[PDB]
């Protein structure tokens, strides 16, 4: 499972799908997780 | 306005997961204060997340290392076998009743000085004539009731989750820590500078097996008793299992912890699963004698 | 009894313990110490003379304990020949402590179980035994040899019962080797090492095992491994018994209960 | 079995003959249902898994009261021995013959029925340590370093 594509897109949103994809190699998975404990990356100050 | 990043990402990422797959069901685990709202000023807005109401995401989880009871209870504690009554250092009951009633919820210690007094502060709202929602504590109650959110402080009518029977709740990581007490601190994982690796504050060193049987299977017991088993009760995760360490005979269930891991270094209780002996002796009792 | 407790404090506390006692039979003899006759808790105690004999032996069944009270015999209470069959044999004590100043609160002192029993010729004594003793008695689950069929219909050996068992009527009565009618020659010698229990009599469905069970003309002779408890009258309604060997062979003929045999033929 | 002398006196002497008394021994730990079957070896700790399959994939009755099937050491004998609730392992027709007449005493390390607590529990995270090939069930030969 090489991926060539863009190296840009390396990082959370490659290793998430990028495991989706092993789960497609495989067949089916029956459930998946996204972040197990991403605390400090959900209390994200933003202003609008 | 306050609408963090991780979490607008979060529900793009849910999307393309579910093309790639139908059958798999997306869940972001979450910690007890995230799960609820994690209070802050003017973070104080539900952190309930719109993305777990969302159809995207298909499950709704939680890394719950949320303390049943907490050990610097001093006297109050463990301690209090002897002036309580109470019959077993290790009491499944007291933990229980202690979540039940509110651990966290209205035993959140202000300070660290609180800790090390040994004493836990209630936490109460009644502002809104709703009592503090931020409750790490409820988490059955978290999904009977839709939680509005709370922005700076000042009560919003909208509520994140607002269907209260929203996906359901997924016990994706539980259990006490490998070393003996530990009620306090569960999050407690061996490591280095990392925030897991830093001990409970007043455990003991010497590791508890029989501290996890106050976790695990009272846990679940617990859960059985919230009114609604939210919680995946089938996936109900605990922290720990493997195959290679201690590999006398592959993480071999009967042993406190480590084995004959020493090529590989390791140590960790978890993994193993002790047998009560007592339990064991009622039954023996009535059929083998 | 936790305000008899609080009568103890105030020392206004007249006891009416009752000794109620159940055998293997069930009869319960309230058998109360008080000496005017209390009834509590739905049971009614008699002022049958009460068992006291010497001082307490109390150890929360750490080591059990055998009370030897000492009660002089009563006649309606309790009867020789029903405790030389044994019917009172096996019986359990349980130790209700009362208040006669207030009937409300009863509570167990202790449960126990009577087991040695010295007769007098008007009195008797006997040991109130705890229920570990009882349990402390070792079965010992050896495993070797014949097969667990066993006792037939026990419930791990999974016996199929059904036809085998017959209904039979005493032609006569010799004790151990009374002669019995109802039964076929090909039951003979099937119910050897078989029970007969006797519905009609005393007995009422206990049944000595019988040691050798040959047809004779008037009905099959059955000769019982020991006498029957109770003098049994001709005619006593009876149930017969196939007697299993638990030889494997036997059991497989008798039964083929393969998939509950503990048997180890071939070592 | 016998050796040849040669030319002296016989040179067709020699035999290639294999130790005899392969038998189903099967051993009986204990009465009653049993789980976890580890770590057994005659002389030591353990024998190769990889290597050794045993005979029929290691058969082992686990102890189920209502009926014990038989792999041929009951059933040759036919309708007296089947076992109920016994935790036999039948080894079968595997003599190493390594050792002699002697058969080297087993121990096998079984769970007894118990770990309530394990019961009642539904779930462990299955890897949390993970390796380069971590979850691979067949063994992953690897060439030196």
């Amino acid at each position: 499972l090489t991926c060539p594509g863009a190296p840009g897109d390396a990082g959370l949103r490659r290793f998430i799908l990028h495991l989706a994809k092993l789960a497609d190699i495989a067949g089916g998975v029956d459930a998946f997780l996204v972040g197990t404990e991403f605390r400090g990356l959900s209390q994200a100050w933003e202003p609008q | 306005g306050r609408r963090y990043p991780f979490v607008d990402a979060l529900r793009d990422l849910a999307q393309d997961v579910d093309t790639i797959l139908p059958t798999a069901k997306i869940s972001y685990a979450a910690d007890w204060s995230e799960y609820h709202s994690h209070q802050d000023a003017g973070d104080l807005t539900f952190h309930l997340d719109p993305l777990w109401a969302d159809p995207a995401i298909d499950f709704v989880g939680i890394d719950n290392y949320l303390p049943l009871s907490d050990w610097r209870q001093g006297a109050d504690h463990l301690d209090y076998d002897a002036t309580s009554g109470r019959t077993t250092p290790y009491d499944l009951d007291y933990l229980k009743s202690n979540i039940e009633g509110g651990e966290y919820w209205d035993w959140f210690y202000a300070s660290q000085e609180d800790r090390d007094t040994q004493t836990r502060t209630p936490i109460s709202d009644g502002s809104y004539g709703e009592p503090w929602v931020f409750r790490q504590k409820a988490i059955r109650d978290w999904h009977a009731n839709a939680h509005h959110n709370r922005t700076a402080g000042v009560r919003a009518t909208t509520s994140t989750g607002w269907v209260p029977g929203s996906k359901p709740v997924w016990f994706t990581e539980y259990g006490c820590p490998a070393v003996d007490l530990g009620a306090n601190r569960p999050n407690v994982f061996a490591a280095a500078s990392s925030s897991e690796s830093a001990l409970p504050w007043y455990s003991s060193g010497l590791r508890d097996d029989f501290m996890q049987r106050q976790y695990l299977r009272a846990m679940a017991e617990w859960w059985t008793a919230n009114g609604a088993p939210a919680v995946d009760l089938a996936n109900c995760q605990a922290w720990a299992w493997d195959a290679r360490p201690f590999p006398e005979f592959p993480l071999r269930p009967a042993t406190w912890s480590d084995g004959p891991d020493w090529r590989l270094g390791h140590w960790l209780n978890g993994r193993a699963g002790a047998a009560p002996a007592a339990e064991a002796i009622t039954r023996r009792a009535i059929t083998r004698h | 009894m936790t305000d008899y407790t609080d009568h103890l404090a105030t020392g206004c506390t007249t006891l009416a313990r009752c000794y109620i006692l159940t055998r293997r039979d069930g009869v319960v003899m309230g058998f109360t110490d008080h000496d005017r006759d209390i009834d509590l808790d739905g049971t009614r105690c008699a002022a049958g003379a009460a068992l006291d004999a010497s001082t307490a032996a109390r150890s929360l069944g750490i080591t059990p304990d055998d009370m030897d009270a000492g009660g002089a015999l009563s006649a309606d209470a309790i009867t020789e020949a029903d405790l030389r069959a044994g019917r009172y044999d096996g019986a359990q004590v349980e130790v209700w402590e009362v208040n006669w100043t207030d009937p409300a609160v009863r509570g167990r002192l202790g449960v126990y179980t009577i087991g040695q029993v010295e007769r007098g010729p008007l009195a008797f004594r006997a040991e109130l035994r705890t229920r570990p003793a009882l349990w402390n008695r070792p079965e010992g689950r050896i495993h070797t040899a014949l097969c667990d069929v066993d006792r037939l219909g026990d419930h791990r050996c999974k016996l199929a019962l059904g036809p085998w068992q017959s209904a039979a009527t005493v032609i006569e009565a010799d004790g151990a080797d009374l002669i019995v009618s109802g039964l076929d020659e090909t039951a003979s010698n099937i119910f050897d090492r078989g029970v007969l229990d006797w519905t009609g009599g005393a007995n009422a469905g206990t049944g000595s095992d019988i040691r050798v069970a040959r047809p004779v003309a008037g009905g099959v002779r059955v000769s019982l491994w020991s006498a029957p408890p109770f003098p049994i009258t001709a005619g006593d309604t009876a149930n017969a018994t196939v007697g299993c060997d638990r030889t494997a062979d036997t059991c497989r003929n008798r039964f083929d209960n393969l998939a509950n045999f503990r048997g180890f033929p071939l070592m | 079995t016998s050796t040849r002398v040669g030319s002296g006196k016989s040179s067709q002497k020699v035999k290639s003959t294999n130790f005899d008394y392969a038998a189903s021994f099967a051993v009986s730990l204990g009465e009653g249902p049993l789980n976890g079957i580890g770590r057994i070896f005659l002389d030591g700790q353990v024998r190769d898994l990889s290597e050794m399959i045993s005979e029929n994939r290691v058969r082992f009755y686990p102890g189920t009261e209502d009926q014990e099937p038989d792999p041929l050491i009951e059933a040759i004998e036919g309708a007296a021995p089947a076992f109920r609730g016994t935790a036999y392992l039948v080894f079968e027709r595997l003599f190493l013959s390594d050792f002699g007449n002697r058969v080297p005493q087993v121990r096998v390390e079984v769970f007894g029925q118990s770990g309530e607590m394990e019961k009642g529990v539904t779930g462990v995270c299955v890897i949390p340590g993970s390796t380069e090939f971590g979850y691979m069930p067949a063994p992953v030969r690897q060439q030196s370093l």
